[PDB]
């Protein structure tokens, strides 16, 4: 069974800087890996999928990389509206996965 | 306007059984594969349940394995899901959400190991207290 780790699960930042994520699996996942974010009060919508695919209607500041087991998200001038909390997931075993943990970022 | 609703769930002591139920709005319900995922209070989300579009295929986490039914019906276009036999820890919030991959497609010319994408739409999610 394969599950993976984010970390840290609590990450202040303060808005303008950039910040990259880490999601790192127990065993070798591949590139099957998709970025979820979720803000209370709101649906949820997809980052990135395949591992580095921007999705549609995503601004040009997100970046997903990395392969393998050890998986990383960018972004780059952080602002009002990216505060929310960022998953990890992974279908090896499609249609059938497992998630993350989760990360919620703060300001400072 | 590609939205999902959610129906069921309250305050319910254990040994009892409930059936929610998610009902589509516009964009279909008979070409793609749904899922029932929950997040327990202080915790993250987790995967519980993965239904086909024609119903060929029905896959369950082991945590809820045996006492979960899930199955739909597209006529009505709604997905319900039954559990019995609660325990004090299945008390969390449910979202009902649907595959960004058309179902008859997903294995011939569609291949989810290509062209896959997560998880487009998503509901809001009922709370469920035991
Ligand atoms: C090879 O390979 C390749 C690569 O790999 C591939 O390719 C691929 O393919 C695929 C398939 O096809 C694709 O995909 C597709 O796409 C399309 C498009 O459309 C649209 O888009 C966009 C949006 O997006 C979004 O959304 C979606 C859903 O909706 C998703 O999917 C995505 O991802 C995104 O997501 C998002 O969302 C939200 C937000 O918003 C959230 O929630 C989430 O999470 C995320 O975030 C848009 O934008 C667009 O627009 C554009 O375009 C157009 C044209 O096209 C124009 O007109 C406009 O204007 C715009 O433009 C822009 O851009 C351009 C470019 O593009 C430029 O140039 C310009 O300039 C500008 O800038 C559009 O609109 C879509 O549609 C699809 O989807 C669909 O389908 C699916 C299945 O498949 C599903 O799932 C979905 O849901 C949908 O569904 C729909 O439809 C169907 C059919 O028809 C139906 O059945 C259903 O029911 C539905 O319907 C409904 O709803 C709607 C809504 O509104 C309405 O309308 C109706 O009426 C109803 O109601 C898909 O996605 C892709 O893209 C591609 N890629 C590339 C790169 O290209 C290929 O394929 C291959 N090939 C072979 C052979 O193999
Ligand atoms: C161009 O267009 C062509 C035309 O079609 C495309 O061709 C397709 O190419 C893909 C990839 O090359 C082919 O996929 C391969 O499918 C086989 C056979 O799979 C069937 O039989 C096995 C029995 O051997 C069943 O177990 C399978 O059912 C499982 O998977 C499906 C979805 O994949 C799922 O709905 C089922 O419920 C079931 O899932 C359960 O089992 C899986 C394990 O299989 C488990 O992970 C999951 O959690 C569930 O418990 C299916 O009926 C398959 O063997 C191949 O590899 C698999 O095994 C290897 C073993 O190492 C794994 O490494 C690999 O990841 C897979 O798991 C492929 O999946 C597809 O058949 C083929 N289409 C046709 C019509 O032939 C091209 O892809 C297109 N090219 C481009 C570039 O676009
Ligand atoms: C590509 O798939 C093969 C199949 O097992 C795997 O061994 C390899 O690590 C994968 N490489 C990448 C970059 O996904």
């Amino acid at each position: 069974e394969i599950v993976m780790t984010q970390s840290p699960d609590t990450l202040s930042v303060s808005p303008g800087e950039r910040v990259t994520l880490s999601c790192r699996a127990s065993q070798s996942v591949g590139s099957n890996l998709v970025w979820y974010q979720q803000k209370p009060g709101q649906s949820t919508r997809v980052l990135i999928y395949g591992a580095s695919t921007r999705a549609a209607t995503v601004p040009a500041r997100f970046s997903g990389g990395g392969s393998g087991t050890e998986f990383t998200l960018t972004i780059s001038s952080v602002q009002s509206e990216d505060f929310a909390v960022y998953y990890c997931y992974h279908y090896n075993n499609w249609p059938r996965g497992s998630f993350g943990q989760g990360t919620k970022l703060e300001i400072k | 306007q590609m939205q999902l609703v959610e129906s069921g769930g309250g305050v319910v002591q254990p040994g009892r059984s409930l059936r929610l139920s998610c009902a589509a709005s516009r964009f279909d319900f008979n070409r793609f594969g749904m899922h029932w995922v929950r997040q327990a209070p202080g915790k993250g989300l987790e995967w519980v349940a993965y239904m086909s579009y024609d119903g060929g295929d029905r896959y369950y986490a082991d945590s809820v394995k045996g006492r979960f039914t899930i199955s739909r019906d597209n006529s009505k276009s709604t997905l319900h899901l039954q559990m019995d036999s609660l325990r004090p820890e299945d008390t969390a919030v449910y979202y009902c959400a649907k595959d960004d991959i058309l179902g008859d497609c997903s294995t011939s010319h569609c291949y989810w190991g290509y062209y896959y994408q997560g998880m487009d739409v998503w509901g809001h999610g009922t709370t469920v207290t035991v």
